[PDB]
RNA sequence: UAGCUGGUUCUCCCCGAAAUGACUUUAGGGUCAGCCUCAGGCGCUGACUGGGGCCUGUAGAGCACUGAUAGGGCUAGGGGGCCCACCAGCCUACCAAACCCUGUCAAACUCCGAAGGGUCCCAGGUGGAGCCUGGGAGUGAGGGCGCGAGCGAUAACGUCCGCGUCCGAGCGCGGGAACAACCGAGACCGCCAGCUAAGGCCCCCAAGUCUGGGCUAAGUGGUAAAGGAUGUGGCGCCGCGAAGACAGCCAGGAGGUUGGCUUAGAAGCAGCCAUCCUUUAAAGAGUGCGUAAUAGCUCACUGGUCGAGUGGCGCCGCGCCGAAAAUGA
RNA sequence: AGAGCGCAAGGGUAGAAGGGGGCCUGACUGCGAGGCCUGCAAGCCGAGCAGGGGCGAAAGCCGGGCCUAGUGAACCGGUGGU
RNA sequence: UCCCCCGUGCCCAUAGCGGCGUGGAACCACCCGUUCCCAUUCCGAACACGGAAGUGAAACGCGCCAGCGCCGAUGGUACUGGGCGGGCGACCGCCUGGGAGAGUAGGUCGGUGCGGGGG
């Protein structure tokens, strides 16, 4: 990334803009719940997704981390937190779409996304493709 | 840390308002640059702050690429 | 162009736009918020000459005239993106000579 | 301009000030109180605003 | 495909939804008409019907319109329809997107490839009367790491692209498994 | 001396606060301001409200600036290769600026932008309203709760600001078992009167073992998660079915082929790819177990048996597992 | 308008506040209606008036730098005048 | 009363980027010349002066077209004064009043003052 140091903590109010559409690929992954994201949480269902089909297709992930994630050393109150420990996360809220394979049998996907399911902290749905875009 | 720093409040803005009775001098706003450009009967001064010339009423005339301006219809 | 312009209107009343052609000589008493011009004194396209410069300090008397019997006198003067020397010279130049 | 019969039933005690004053420009003291005031655009908005309070009657 | 509507009004908004009516809109160059559809019917409907192919609305007047949805509101928070536009046709050319039916075996497949796809339908000028179930498109030479564009589609008779011709249209990507993930989680 | 602690004596009557701001060798003290109360003045100006004008940059949304940013195209530059130094040309499932498209993020980004609030004029508004002058204070540790932000760990009866409220001072009264601030409700005193508020209406305990219609058999109720499961009920979709379905049952479940490559050894059953034909009512270039490897058991398939339903999917409610703590439940 | 506007950042700005040349010293004295901000003190804006002076043909502008930081009550004392 | 022009103010892009076409007697610009007023840190390019020919190319004025810029409803959401409910929490839902942004249909190569010249 690029920037700068710290910032805000922030609510995480209504699901609105934190939900979208299958963009790309066949497949999709759906949060349910609101919640940031850790980098590491993202890393854990990328390698578990390709690494359970070996030689897959496409994987795309549409979230990305940016929000630097504050911490204290395990002391007191001199100004703000160093943070960074856990690195950064998303906005992740319900509706949103952060995984979506493609180029892929039904099974390697629907197997892949459940098991990307529990590396990821919110409970979670898979939505299949629709036509649902925008158009006449 | 160093960073607990900041220079107190201006309380800039709008400080009169259309629809209101002014003497004659009174600041109707003041403001950090040209947000507002002066009129009829409205003078400015260095800090680009805005007051009547005449006795009035203020009033807002917007007109796009010019910009906002403000004047006093004078009257008694 | 026309910061000239600009600076008179907010001057007070009674703008006077001397447009001049490249043989021509127009003058127009304008005022301001409301836009409605008084004495119209034209040059070339009303009756004078063919003499620029003598045109235009004829055309200046004119406006004197025809202003005076309306009873005006502030001399706000429009240069109209020209230089004060030559043609727009002699425009205020006899208008105000009488 | 009809009349309007208010009755006050729930207690003000715990809401904001406005509302308070509300009721003291409709006149309205103590709990179960009768007040009938005229259907005035003011007087409307209001009875209005603490409408949840009074019971309000068209006379 | 035929599709039962009516006449909207009053019928409040969210509490219309409850009930198992989807709100919506018809109109056009002159038209314009609250109206509304059924959740159920509407789905398994447009479930094929999408947005390529033409749909009659029949209203309650007995009116036969050639509409298609111009646009939907998809509703955030686990997806599902929210409102729905329904541009009536006439005879003057109209844009929309017209499907894509990609067919061959790329190359990219062969030496181990992925189906990469981008434009799964184009907009386009046509006429009413031309309705294109889809289009061919020629995707075969396509080998790794090359693309399809614009500029090179197989246009039918009466159509143009209302696109910029440039446009790419899909793609053949590799895969990513253990070179990489052995190589990114050092190289990083 | 004590800007510190402790004490400060009779009665009834009206009103009635603060625990903020600014400066302070100031922080548990003060000065002015704010909030309380008298006295004398002024008299619809008050709080709140209807209508109208004007100001502003948040929620939200957006990508037009500033930046970040996933994938593709195009493309300057760097690296590798074909190739020869006459130094170019070409490829390059490579790193990758700029531009376009697809898709996003932001307190210190904004093309856009409400609910609302602030203020002036017009009108209702007689209230322990308001404005002016002067006497007198106390107050300058505040706390919960709701909402919006920061800090914290999207921990704390945590902390620090804003808007409002209650305790403070209403530890007076009812409910919540008991409990300052959660819900009701503002106590001048008296009555062996009636209606009601919250919450209740089997007993301790006042009031219906009231009425109709369902859900749950876990003591859920009597309140813990990711995740897990033919628990039970209700709605919608699709497949097979009396021209014979689902399950079990009777037999077969074959050739090339020991599918190609590979392999100490893969023979449908260690590892990679290809990805037919015959017979037939049926048997697939083959699902699981086994074996060093074959042999052997199995499914889908077909037929007979058999005879009335059956399987999958999605959604709504209640419930189960997940669940281990110290004197007696 | 994404530059510039001496120096931080913001609002502003080419319909100049930005770059150049000419003349020149209002980087005046004596005042100050009426205001913003405000507990106090302090800070900030300023039409218009008089004397007198600069640039301009003139209408007119000038009481220091586009602007918001570049600062210190009182006391005690220094130097020049009245 | 009506039409084309010159000036000049108003609405502040539906009035512009652009592609094409039209107009010259009259208006306007360009064009001739540099002695005089005046000037370019160098140039009569511009600022200035005395004015015949030629042109209407440049520029400007007037029309046409929607490829870009621009304006952009309707319906439904997001959010929210005020009132109320559910969870353990992150939060979610209902009544009333209010209500964008985005996107879609669509709309635009401008309208309008006063004075003046010509028919
Ligand atoms: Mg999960
Ligand atoms: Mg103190
Ligand atoms: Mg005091
Ligand atoms: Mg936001
Ligand atoms: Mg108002
Ligand atoms: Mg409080
Ligand atoms: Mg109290
Ligand atoms: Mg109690
Ligand atoms: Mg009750
Ligand atoms: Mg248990
Ligand atoms: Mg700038
Ligand atoms: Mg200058
Ligand atoms: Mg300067
Ligand atoms: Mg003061
Ligand atoms: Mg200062
Ligand atoms: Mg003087
Ligand atoms: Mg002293
Ligand atoms: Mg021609
Ligand atoms: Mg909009």
């Amino acid at each position: 990334r690029m920037k700068y140091r710290k910032q805000q903590r922030g609510r995480l109010k209504g699901a609105t803009k934190g939900g979208d559409y299958v963009a790309f690929g066949d497949f999709g992954l759906v949060a349910l719940e609101p919640a940031w994201i850790t980098a590491q949480q993202i890393e854990a269902a990328r390698v578990a997704m390709v690494r359970h089909f070996r030689r897959g297709g496409k994987i795309f992930i549409r979230i990305f981390p940016d929000k630097p994630y504050t911490k204290k050393p395990l002391e007191v109150r001199m100004g703000k937190g160093k943070g960074n420990v856990e690195g950064y996360v998303a906005v992740v809220k319900p509706g949103r779409v952060m995984f979506e394979v493609a180029g892929v049998t039904e099974e390697q996907a629907m197997e892949a996304l459940r098991i990307a399911g529990h590396k990821l902290p919110i409970k979670t749905k898979i939505v299949r493709r629709d036509a649902y875009d925008e158009a006449q | 840390t160093k960073n607990g720093r900041d220079s107190q409040a201006k309380r800039l803005g709008v400080k009169r308002y259309e629809g209101q009775v002014v003497r004659a001098g009174n600041i109707l706003v003041r403001q950090r640059g040209t947000r507002f450009k002066p009129g009829k009967n409205v003078g400015m001064g260095r800090d680009f702050t805005l007051f009547a010339l005449v006795d009035g009423v203020v009033e807002f005339q917007d007109r796009g690429r010019l910009g906002r301006y403000v004047h006093v219809r004078p009257l008694a | 162009k026309f910061r000239v312009r600009n600076r008179i209107k907010r001057t007070g009343r009674l703008r006077l736009s001397v447009f001049r052609s490249l043989k021509h000589i127009y003058a127009q008493i304008i005022d301001d918020e409301k836009g409605v011009t008084l004495v119209s004194a034209s040059s070339l396209a009303l009756k004078l000459k063919g003499n620029k410069t003598e045109v235009a300090r004829q055309v200046g008397r004119a406006l004197a005239e025809k202003a005076l019997a309306l009873g005006i006198k502030q001399v706000a003067f429009d240069r109209g993106p020209y230089k004060y020397h030559g043609r727009v010279k002699a425009l205020a130049e006899g208008a105000r000579e009488g | 301009m009809p009349r309007l019969k208010v009755k006050l039933v729930k207690s003000p005690i715990g809401y904001p000030k406005d509302q308070k004053a509300a009721l003291k420009a409709l006149g309205l003291r103590r709990l179960q109180q009768e007040r009938v005031l005229e259907d005035t655009p003011a007087i409307r908005g209001n009875v209005e605003k603490v409408a949840h309070l009074v019971r309000v009657e068209v006379v | 495909y035929r599709l039962k509507a009516y006449y909207r009004e009053g019928e409040k908004p969210s509490a219309l939804r409850r009930a198992g009516k989807l709100p919506g809109v018809m109109y056009n160059r002159h038209l314009n008409r609250k109206v509304y559809v059924d959740l159920v019917e509407f789905d398994k409907v447009f479930r094929q019907a999408s947005i390529h192919h033409v749909i009659v609305l029949e209203l309650p007047d007995g009116q036969s319109l050639p509409t298609l949805v111009r646009q939907v509101n998809l509703d955030k928070r686990r997806r599902r329809p929210e409102h729905v536009d329904f541009f009536v046709l006439s005879d003057e050319p109209v844009e929309m997107y017209v499907p894509l039916r990609f067919v061959g075996t790329p190359a990219g497949v062969r030496a181990g490839g992925v189906l990469q796809e981008i434009h799964r339908d184009i907009l386009v000028k046509v006429s009413p009367r031309n309705i294109p179930e889809f289009i061919e498109v020629d995707v075969s030479g396509l080998e790794i790491g090359d693309s399809l564009h614009a500029s090179d589609l197989k246009l039918p008779p009466g159509v143009e692209l209302a696109v910029s011709p440039e446009e790419t249209i899909a793609a053949v990507v590799p895969p990513e498994d253990v070179e990489k993930l052995a190589e990114e989680a050092a190289a990083e």
